[PDB]
C-alpha cells in the first residue's frame, strides 16, 4: 500500500503462474485476487542463487 | 505500470532499486530453448512423423 506521505508497506509476496515449463520467453501471471484489497503498488523481487 | 515517481533509482532503469547485484540489462541469452523436445506419441490422427 502506498500511504499519503510517501511510506511504502510491504504486504505478503505471491508466486507467479506459469502454464508451460519451457525457456523462451513467456508471461507469468499474478491474479488481482491474490493481493490484499489496498494494494496500490507492486514490485519484482527476483533473485537466483 | 508506472513507477511512482519519487524513488531512487540507481544507475540505470526503475528495475533495480539499491545495488542490483548481477542483473544487466543486456543479460537476456540469445538461444532460447528447451531442454527437451515434446517427443510425440505414436498415433496422432494428424501428424506425417514416421
Amino acid at each position: 500500500v502506498h500511504r499519503p506521505d510517501g511510506t511504502y508497506q510491504a504486504l505478503s509476496e505471491v508466486q507467479p503462474i506459469d502454464i508451460f515449463q519451457q525457456k523462451a520467453w513467456r508471461n507469468l501471471r499474478f491474479p488481482l485476487a491474490w493481493a490484499p484489497p489496498e494494494a496500490n503498488v507492486a514490485r519484482i523481487v527476483a533473485d537466483d542463487p | 505500470l508506472q513507477p511512482v515517481p519519487g524513488q531512487r533509482f540507481g544507475e540505470y532503469g526503475p528495475l533495480g532499486g539499491e545495488d542490483p547485484v548481477g542483473f544487466t540489462p543486456n543479460g537476456v541469452s540469445d538461444t532460447l530453448e528447451p531442454a527437451e523436445p515434446v517427443a510425440a506419441n505414436p498415433g496422432t490422427p494428424n501428424s506425417d512423423g514416421p
